[PDB]
């Protein structure tokens, strides 16, 4: 299980979809809700 | 142009706030008019629907996935919301 910025709070990481690079198991990107990767 | 224009954002800032505002006034008349009023988690009425189509009538059955969905998109439009949603949306998280 845990991606909060300044948690207990209006934080709600949330996204629609996530992309892993080949390169490497423990590189990839977030598509949250708010709008910023 | 710039008369044009600036007269056409004028009126689509001033569609989104006309929006919003009825949005947030709704919401709140609806929690403070028969959503406080000790909504509970009644049992099937099954007798009143004579199908054994048992009515789960609780008032949180859509309720509750509104109020998150609703809490979510004014967070992340970066809206305040007030205290009476955020109130009964953490009352909303024990009845989930």
């Amino acid at each position: 299980t845990k991606l909060k910025k300044h948690p207990r709070g209006e934080t709600e990481v949330g996204a629609t979809a996530v992309a892993f690079s080949s390169f490497d198991p423990r590189l990839f990107i977030l598509g949250t809700e708010g709008g910023f990767p | 142009f710039h008369q044009s224009a600036k007269d056409l954002l004028d009126q689509l800032k001033l569609y989104e706030q006309e929006q919003f505002d009825d949005w947030s006034r709704d919401i709140q008349s609806g929690l403070s008019d028969s959503r406080s009023g000790l909504c509970i988690e009644a049992s099937s009425r099954i007798m009143e629907l004579d199908s054994n189509d048992g009515l789960l009538k609780v008032h949180y059955s859509d309720r509750l996935v509104i109020l998150l969905r609703e809490v979510r998109q004014l967070s992340a439009l970066g809206f305040v919301i007030p205290a009476k949603i955020q109130q009964v949306a953490n009352i909303a998280q024990k009845f989930c």
